[PDB]
């Protein structure tokens, strides 16, 4: 093809391998599956090794890993502290209850799984998902986001 | 020439970083983007309301004190001097009034936070 | 020439600050029995460039009820003040040669103070006026205490300038006269940089973020850089000052690699301070500075007033 | 390099003038911030440096304790810069022009009275010690250890008595 | 430096103005009083600095630790004032008239 | 000699402590939490700060 | 060639759409990034009327569900005619940032609006794009309307702030709708 | 291990030497030979221009020795 469309196609390659090596989630969890979260933290998987480090602020989140049951208090919440996150950013959602309601599905105070308030890029299904299981969908996240083609497209428009 | 060289070099570094962070990435603002953080939920009051101060009292007396500071510091120099007799009773005289006051506001209990 | 001198001085500084992030991360991992990063890159030395090129990727915030002018101005602002104080450091030689270099020092520590100020006080939010006012009470007691250890030091020393301090240190260092300063001089740059346990800024429990709550992505990026360079700005001025050193006319470069030694092992335990101790409350580090060190500096600094006068060793001025 | 230290001085009088303008007291702290910078450097121009680092580290550290006074007490919910009110923004810009058009008539009419541009930047520097060792400004200020033992006191007992004078005053 | 020396008197007159042009802020009006005080020690350095005069080189260290003892005097005062009002207004502070 | 300008003042008072309304207390109030790390994550702790 | 191929396809003709996401009240309070506010011939003799966005999409879904709809062309334009100078006018009002008009030739108004679009990226202007900010909206007459598929025309004095909240700086940011003058309207 | 810090802490000493080491090389450089001239006072500023006057080609760095001499 085009000399200009293979360097477009490693600008995007260059700027997937950045931001799926820097993946920054916010400090946010609600339940037991923030607990197995906090475990995958823990030194036996390390997140940290993976380049994947929890930041206190929206600002500088760059996934949202969903760990626990979105209520309908908590929804508001959970929404704003997603739109505060700047553009580049992901939601991982995890377990039955931030896939889908889970084991409180027909409760009067729960939302059924939290992709009807946020749009989530990775579900990981578990009651709680292990760590292992948590940290294969943060790695398959990053492979999602080194697939995506953003300056190609923009090329391509 | 040299020093306001490197400090102009330090200034256009800085100004090419964040203009070039301001101007690379896609932009996609909105309301709740750019609203005030939270923890989540909306703030009660602005954050420009009065925001009680409970050191003010320590802080007038590091006004004092850096007062104190810029008095000794020239003591490097003063040490040079022939008559070292008099610079150095003057030099013990203000470290120990200093001392005093300090010794006094912490008896007063000045050094305190309030409340 | 001059251009490339100012080039390999902050090129490499910069470098450093980056590695100094990775090490740290690695240094805390393995405090931590993990491992930190050893993905990204052959043993994750490409992570901190993916780091910043993630950071300056992503879309910088502009909050509706921020100062945009102060927003924008304190993140530059910060990182100019750490080139600035890292520019005028002899190993053995300093790119720019000052006479009063250590109130050189101060007046740009004060002002990179006020970088975090206005920091907290564009971004309109209530955390960030919590970080700004946490870093007004930490710096009046770090200020008015590192003010009269330096005093003191500076008094045994004789000058203002710092080829003067490589020339006292040229038989001995001075954490041998002057080690209980030392000591607190430590802890002042511990307070100064806003490491653990004397953060209080950008408070992680406490607070959410602190003063960089609602700072993203470029900016964010600028106040880290300003953050890990001082790092590594205060633990090379440690170790000038008081940890001198060999230094020989004929070659300069012992000089630099023992410089370099020491700064990368105050570097490191300064990592090892953060893994080590748990947070301090802002209110005990001022009392901290203004009860325990404070009263024991005066002493000190009158001890050293007295001292050069009956030994005669009183120092050249030239 | 020789309109340097009029470049300086105009940018002094700038920021005294946003400061007499009197935005919200951040903005004020900010402008006497940079107007102790400006004047650090003019003293730096014409001689010793201890002098000017003297007076920037005093201001950094009274601005610092003004900035946590002002968003402490001296505060509003919408605070007020030079750029909020048309009659503070149209007044800055009439200083600024008065003072172009103040130089401009002391160059022209006065001639060398107080401003000459022509003359700008000769007459700096009047006599210098081209050799000699000891002739740096803080010596003056360590001089004050010594010549003026008075100074000293003074001055001491001015800090000791307003440590016991804020001590009163906030009481309360 | 006489151009240097009728901007800084300048800036001196501009300062004083702000101090007896009053608005709502003690605060900025102390500020004001700060901006004289630079001003006067900017005029005394640059002078004693082209005449030589190191013997009067230690009066400006000298305006600024008492201009400085005047400021924390005044930030005390100012203290009180929001203690009394919540506010530091001057228009607040008016009920000695009668 | 009153006027129609001075009609209004009052004497001052006998011993110079004049009765002022009582200005209502401005306490900040925050929302710790529930995205915060000490909230433990769903935790609204709506706090009334003096300072 | 729609109605040539597709000869019973639905047609609908929606004026100037705003909305959250829009490039018409976010363009022209975008226009408050440059110093003035350049409009042909002073923003008058140019008629608008705006249709909200949630409107226009309530009346396609209205089409897809509605028998009467087939074969026809709608009109879907707002319930009030403006002026540009008043609507840009009533924009910056709302935005409370300041009104600085600038009457400017159109030839100039196209050179400057093709210097804008010719970006690589998204651009801020066109050529086409000041044409068709410059061009008066019909009248329609004889067009069945968003009434005629059910959808009530939600006024831009009433949907406005949603819009603009965002243009505006910390001091106007708490501003309700009744503190913004609404603009005149003309029955032509 | 705690060995894999070594490279990380060697990229680190290299990027701390290199400034010091490149200031002092590229001050003998640019005064030939001979380490930066310090004029901390007006005698030694006087030297450093008497000694530029004295060389000839307006570098204070060009010494001259007793070649100057008769
Ligand atoms: C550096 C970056 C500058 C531009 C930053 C930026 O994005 O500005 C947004 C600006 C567009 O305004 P906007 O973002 O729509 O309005 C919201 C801003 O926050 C509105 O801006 P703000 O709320 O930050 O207020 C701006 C304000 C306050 O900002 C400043 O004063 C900043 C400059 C300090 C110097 O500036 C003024 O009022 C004009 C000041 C003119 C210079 C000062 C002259 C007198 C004093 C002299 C001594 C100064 C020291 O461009
Ligand atoms: C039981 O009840 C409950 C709780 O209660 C106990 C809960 O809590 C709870 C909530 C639970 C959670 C939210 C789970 C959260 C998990 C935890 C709290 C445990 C995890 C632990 C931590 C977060 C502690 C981590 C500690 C560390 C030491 C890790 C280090 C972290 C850091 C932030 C510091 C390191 C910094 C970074 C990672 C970023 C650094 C890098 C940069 C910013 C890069 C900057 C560099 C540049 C810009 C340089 C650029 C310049 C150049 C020259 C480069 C050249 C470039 C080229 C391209 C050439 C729930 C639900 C709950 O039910
Ligand atoms: C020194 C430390 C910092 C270093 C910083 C990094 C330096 C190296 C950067 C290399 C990559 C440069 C381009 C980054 C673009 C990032 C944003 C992006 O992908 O935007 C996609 C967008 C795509 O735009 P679009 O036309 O598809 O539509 C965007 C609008 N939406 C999606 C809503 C329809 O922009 C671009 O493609 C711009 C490419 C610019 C290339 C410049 C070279
Ligand atoms: C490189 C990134 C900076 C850049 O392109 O800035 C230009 C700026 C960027 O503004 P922008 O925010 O619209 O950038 C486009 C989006 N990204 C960041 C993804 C590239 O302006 C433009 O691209 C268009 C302005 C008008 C250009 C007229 C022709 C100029 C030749
Ligand atoms: C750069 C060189 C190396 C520096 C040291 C680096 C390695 C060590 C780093 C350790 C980790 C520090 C992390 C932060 C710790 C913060 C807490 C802390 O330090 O608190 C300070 C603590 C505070 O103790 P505290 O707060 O627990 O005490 C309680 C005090 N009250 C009740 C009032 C609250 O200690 C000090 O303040 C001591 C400072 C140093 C004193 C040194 C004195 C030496 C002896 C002098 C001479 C004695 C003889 C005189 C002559 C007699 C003749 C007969
Ligand atoms: C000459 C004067 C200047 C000399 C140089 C040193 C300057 C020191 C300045 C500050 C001195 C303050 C002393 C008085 C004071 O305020 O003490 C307060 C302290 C108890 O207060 P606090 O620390 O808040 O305790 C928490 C509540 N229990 O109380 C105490 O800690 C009690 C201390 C008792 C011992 C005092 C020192 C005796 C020294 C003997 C030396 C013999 C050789
Ligand atoms: C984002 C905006 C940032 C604004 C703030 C910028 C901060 C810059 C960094 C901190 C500076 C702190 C103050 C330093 C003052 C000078 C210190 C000093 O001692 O300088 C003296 C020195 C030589 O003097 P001496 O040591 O006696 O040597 C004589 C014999 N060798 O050297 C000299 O005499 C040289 C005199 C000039 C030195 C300062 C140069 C400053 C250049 C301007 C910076 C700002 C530009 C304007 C804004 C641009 C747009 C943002
Ligand atoms: C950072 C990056 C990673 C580290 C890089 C450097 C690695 C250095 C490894 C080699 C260290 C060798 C130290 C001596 C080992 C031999 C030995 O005899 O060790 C035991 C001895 C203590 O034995 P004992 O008889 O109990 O002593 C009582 C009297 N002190 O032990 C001692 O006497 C210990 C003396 C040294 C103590 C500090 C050692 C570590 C220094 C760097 C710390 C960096 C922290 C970050
Ligand atoms: C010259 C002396 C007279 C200056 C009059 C200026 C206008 C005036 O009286 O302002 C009053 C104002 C009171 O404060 P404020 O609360 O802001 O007032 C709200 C309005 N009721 O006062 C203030 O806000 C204080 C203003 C201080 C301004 C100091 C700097 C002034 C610079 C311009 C000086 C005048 C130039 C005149 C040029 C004329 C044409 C050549
Ligand atoms: S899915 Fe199971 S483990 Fe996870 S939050 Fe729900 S109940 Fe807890």
């Amino acid at each position: 093809r085009s000399r200009a469309e293979y360097v477009v196609t490693k600008l995007d390659d260059l700027i997937n391998w950045a931001r799926r090596s820097s993946l920054w989630p916010m400090t946010f969890g609600l339940a037991c599956c923030a607990v197995e979260m906090m475990h995958m933290a823990a030194p036996r998987y390390d997140m940290d090794r993976f380049g994947v480090v929890f930041r206190a602020s929206p600002r500088q989140a760059d996934v949202m890993i969903v760990a626990g049951t979105l209520t309908n208090k908590m929804a508001p919440a959970l929404r704003k502290v997603y739109d505060q996150m700047p553009e580049p950013r992901y939601v991982v959602s995890m377990g039955s209850c931030a896939n889908g309601g889970g084991y409180y599905h027909y409760s009067y105070s729960v939302v059924r799984g939290c992709d009807r308030i946020v749009p989530v890029d990775i579900y990981v299904p578990g009651c709680p998902p292990t760590a292992e299981a948590l940290l294969y969908g943060i790695l398959q996240l990053q492979r999602k986001i080194k697939r995506e083609q953003k300056l190609k497209i923009w090329y391509r428009r | 020439m040299n020093l306001y060289t490197v400090i102009f070099i330090n200034i256009l570094l800085s100004l090419t970083l964040i203009l070039v962070a301001f101007w690379l990435p896609q932009m996609n603002l909105y309301s709740e983007k750019a609203n005030p953080y939270e923890c989540g939920f909306d703030p009660t009051s602005s954050a420009r309301l009065p925001f009680s101060m409970k050191f003010f009292l320590v802080a007038i007396t590091f006004l004092l004190f850096d007062l104190e500071i810029a008095l000794l510091l020239p003591l490097p120099w003063a040490i040079q001097t022939i008559k070292t007799s008099t610079m150095m009773i003057m030099a013990f005289i203000l470290v120990t009034i200093l001392s005093l006051g300090l010794a006094y506001e912490w008896t007063q209990k000045g050094l305190e936070w309030t409340e | 020439m001059f251009f490339i001198n100012i080039l390999t001085l902050l090129v490499p500084i910069l470098i450093a600050m980056a590695f100094l992030t990775l090490v740290e991360r690695k240094i805390l991992g393995y405090m931590q029995l993990r491992k930190g990063p050893n993905i990204v890159g052959p043993y994750g030395i490409l992570q901190p460039f993916a780091d910043a090129m993630k950071l300056f990727m992503k879309e910088p915030m502009r909050p509706l009820t921020t100062s945009m002018s102060l927003f924008i101005i304190a993140p530059t602002l910060s990182l100019t003040l750490a080139l600035s104080l890292w520019v005028p450091l002899p190993m053995p030689h300093p790119l720019i040669n000052l006479n009063l270099g250590i109130l050189f020092i101060l007046a740009t520590s004060s002002l990179s103070v006020y970088s975090i100020l206005w920091s907290g006080w564009a971004s309109n939010s209530k955390y960030s006026l919590f970080g700004a006012l946490r870093a007004v009470a930490q710096t009046i007691s770090y200020e008015v205490t590192m003010a009269i250890i330096l005093l003191s030091v500076l008094l045994m020393n004789g000058s203002y300038s710092l080829q003067t301090l490589i020339t006292t240190q040229e038989h001995m260092w001075l954490l041998l006269p002057a080690w209980p300063m030392a000591m607190m001089w430590f802890i002042s740059t511990l307070a100064e940089t806003n490491r653990a346990p004397f953060d209080l800024t950008e408070g992680e429990s406490e607070l959410v973020s602190g003063f960089n709550v609602e700072y993203a992505a470029g900016p964010f990026a600028l106040f880290f850089m300003a953050e890990y360079t001082n790092i590594i700005l205060m633990n090379a001025l440690t170790t000038i000052i008081f940890l001198g050193p060999l230094y020989y006319i004929n070659l300069p470069e012992l000089y630099s690699t023992n410089f370099m030694m020491e700064a990368l092992l105050l570097s490191s335990t300064f990592l090892w301070i953060r893994a080590s101790y748990p947070r301090f409350r802002y209110d005990q580090l001022m009392h901290l500075l203004w009860k325990n060190f404070l009263p024991l500096t005066l002493a000190l600094c009158m001890w050293h007033i007295s001292l050069p006068i009956f030994t005669a060793g009183v120092p050249p001025y030239m | 390099m020789n309109n340097y230290i009029f470049v300086l001085s105009s940018l002094f009088l700038v920021g005294c003038l946003g400061l007499a303008l009197k935005p919200s007291p951040i903005y004020g702290g900010l402008g006497l911030i940079v107007s102790g910078f400006v004047g650090c450097l003019m003293v730096l121009g014409f001689g010793g440096s201890f002098l000017g680092l003297m007076v920037f580290l005093i201001y950094l550290g009274g601005m610092l304790v003004v900035f946590g006074y002002t968003t402490a007490m001296a505060t509003e919910e919408y605070p007020e810069t030079w750029g909020s009110n048309w009659l503070i923004l149209g007044f800055l810009v009439l200083g600024v022009i008065m003072e172009v058009f103040l130089i401009c008539v002391l160059n022209y009419y006065d001639e060398v009275g107080v401003i000459n541009l022509d003359g700008l930047g000769d007459w700096l520097m009047y006599e210098v010690d081209d050799v000699g060792v000891m002739l740096e400004g803080g010596i003056g200020v360590a001089a004050m250890y010594s010549c003026a033992t008075w100074m000293m006191v003074v001055a001491g007992w001015s800090l000791f008595a307003g440590i016991f004078i804020i001590i009163e005053i906030t009481r309360d | 430096m006489p151009s240097t020396f009728f901007n800084l008197t300048m800036a001196f007159s501009l300062s004083l103005l702000g101090t007896l042009m009053f608005r709502s802020h003690l605060m900025s009006t102390l500020l004001c009083l700060e901006g004289m005080v630079l001003s006067l020690f900017i005029m005394t350095s640059v002078t004693s600095l082209n005449s030589n005069s190191m013997s009067s080189m230690p009066i400006p260290i000298t305006i600024l630790v008492f201009a400085a003892c005047e400021a924390a005097v005044g930030l005390a005062l100012l203290v009180k004032v929001s203690n009394t009002y919540g506010t530091d207004y001057v228009q607040n502070l008016n009920l000695l008239q009668c | 000699y009153p006027s129609k300008e001075t009609a209004h003042w009052k004497p001052p008072p006998w011993n110079d402590v004049d009765i002022l309304k009582e200005k209502a207390v401005t306490n900040m109030t925050l929302n710790f939490g529930p995205q915060h790390p000490a909230a433990h994550g769903v935790l609204r702790l709506v706090l009334e700060l003096s300072g | 060639e729609v109605r040539s191929v597709f000869p019973e396809a639905i047609i609908i003709r929606p004026s100037d759409i705003f909305g959250r996401e829009d490039r018409f009240l976010n363009h022209f309070a975008n226009y408050r990034w440059f110093l003035a506010v350049p409009l042909v011939s002073l923003g008058f003799k140019t008629v608008k009327q705006p249709v909200y966005v949630a409107d226009v999409s309530k009346g396609i879904v209205n089409a897809t569900k509605d028998p009467d709809a087939v074969g026809k062309t709608f009109a879907f334009t707002g319930p009030n005619r403006y002026l540009l100078f008043h609507l840009v006018k009533y924009i910056f009002g709302m935005t409370h940032r300041t009104f600085i008009p600038y009457p400017l030739p159109l030839f100039v108004y196209s050179w400057i609006g093709k210097l804008f679009g010719l970006s690589p990226f998204e651009p801020w202007t066109t050529k086409d794009k000041v044409e068709r900010i410059h061009i008066s909206d019909v009248m329609p007459t004889d067009l069945p309307g968003l009434e005629d598929l059910g959808v009530q025309p939600t006024p831009l004095e009433l949907k406005s702030i949603e819009v603009l909240r965002r243009h505006r700086t910390y001091r106007w940011l708490s501003s309700e709708i009744e503190e913004t003058k609404p603009a005149k309207t003309v029955n032509y | 291990m705690w060995f894999e810090i070594l490279p990380g802490l060697a990229i680190m000493g290299v990027c701390l030497v290199i400034p010091g080491v490149s200031t002092a090389y590229i001050h003998k450089f640019t005064n030939g030979g001979k380490e930066k001239r310090v004029a901390r006072v007006q005698y030694q500023w006087y030297l450093m221009e008497r000694d530029r006057r004295i060389s000839g080609v307006n570098r204070y760095y060009v010494s001259k020795g007793l070649e100057n001499i008769d």
